[PDB]
């Protein structure tokens, strides 16, 4: 059971 | 396909032979810094390796692949350090501060990391406390890692400064001479230089404090070096000279009120008390005395050997037998109540950068520079942008 590090870092923008 | 994007992914973080040639010998050792006198720069057109770092370590950090971001990560501080390490030539200045920049950005986003683990409840009630110490201790260890490599990539950029500004500003500064209205470096080469480190930490979002203690440091150097090229000076010190001296001395104060210092004075002090002793009459006692109260940061052996290397010039009264005397005197006094040079700051030095609160991290977007040559870290971020899409 690893749940992971999700640090959400990363984002997505459309013009 | 949105069912096989993080597989993908995956199997691209996991290749660490691949990966970790693209990005140190690829992204590292061939970047390549921006167009900085007012030129505006966006901040991904500085950090932009930074921000694939960033990007990689994220995803690798999501999909649990530690032992692998860990590698990555060695390499890639070796990498860097040994970039700074090789920085020579007029690409110094520039190179040296677009790194500093780069590890900068990315100790903040470690430190936002940590501050994530410790304070949002979420991560410590996720998962299992074993694993929760192991990530505390990676990040922590990450931590201080960027911390010893922002130290370590400062201290020897500005020991490269150092060097090249004991090769031009001792020349420029004593040497050197162009009074208005009287008729290899010269002022303007030092001039050029300050503000070539000006600009460069301007245009690249640098912050002041850091400017400000580089430009202290150097300033001092310079004082330090060129006061102790001119006390052993002979057949030289005179009045004329002075002048001239106090008149570049003069031009770095200009410089220096006009770009933000206000403690610029205080580095050059020898000099200027230097010019001022030069300057000044000193044919009676009092005017000695006078010596002394303007020139507090000399010491009074100093004062002794800049008045007795003094050349005065034709029709010019020399100075009297009863004056040295005096000074004499005055330097046995001192002995009854260690040397004459002063020892110039050459290293190392505490990092401005950890004693500035750190920088917030913001979401990096998904982008990776068109021109790189880096197909595998290419298909990463591409990826990566859907996968943001589908969450």
């Amino acid at each position: 059971f690893k749940k992971g590090l999700n640090l959400h870092s990363i984002k997505v923008t459309s013009s | 396909n949105a069912t096989q994007i993080n597989e993908e992914l995956y199997r691209l973080l996991e290749d660490t032979e691949i990966l970790n040639q693209e990005i140190t010998e690829g992204l590292l050792k061939g970047f390549e810094v921006p167009d900085a006198v007012a030129i505006q720069l966006s901040k991904r057109d500085v950090v932009y390796p930074a921000r694939i770092l960033i990007i990689v370590l994220s995803e690798m950090w999501r999909f649990g692949l530690t032992k692998q971001s860990e590698s990555f990560l060695a390499q890639v501080l070796t990498t860097i350090q040994k970039v700074v390490t090789q920085l020579k030539g007029n690409d110094l200045i520039p190179s040296g501060v677009f790194w500093l920049a780069n590890v900068r950005e990315l100790y903040s986003f470690v430190v936002f990391a940590l501050n994530s683990i410790l304070t949002e409840e979420t991560f410590k009630n996720g998962m299992t406390d074993e694993e929760y110490k192991e990530y505390v201790s990676l990040v922590t260890e990450l931590k201080d890692d960027f911390e010893a490599l922002s130290y370590n990539i400062y201290n020897i950029w500005l020991k490269k400064l150092q060097k090249q500004l004991q090769k031009k500003a001792i020349n420029a500064v004593v040497i050197s001479e162009s009074l208005p209205g009287f008729s290899e470096y010269t002022m303007d080469d030092i001039l050029t230089f300050f503000n070539s480190i000006y600009w460069c930490m301007k245009s690249f979002h640098i912050e002041n404090e850091v400017f400000h203690a580089v430009v202290t440091t150097l300033l001092n150097y310079v004082d330090a070096i060129c006061f102790n090229e001119l006390i052993m000076k002979r057949n030289f010190l005179s009045w004329k000279r002075g002048l001239q001296l106090n008149y570049n001395v003069t031009r770095l104060e200009e410089w220096c009120k006009t770009h933000g210092l206000t403690d610029g004075t205080e580095c050059l002090q020898h000099l200027i008390q230097t010019a001022k002793l030069l300057q000044v009459r000193k044919y009676t006692i009092e005017d000695i005395d006078i010596l002394r109260g303007i020139c507090y940061s000399l010491t009074p052996a100093q004062l002794q050997k800049l008045i007795s290397q003094y050349q005065v010039a034709d029709y010019e009264s020399p100075i009297p037998q009863e004056i040295l005397r005096y000074v004499a005197d005055i330097v046995k006094k001192e002995a009854a109540l260690s040397s004459i040079f002063i020892t110039p700051e050459t290293g190392p030095f505490t990092d401005p950068f950890s004693l500035i609160k750190t920088r917030k991290f913001d979401q990096v977007e998904a982008y990776i520079p068109a021109w790189l040559s880096l197909p595998s870290t290419k298909r990463i971020v591409d990826l990566v942008a859907q996968q943001v899409v589908q969450d």
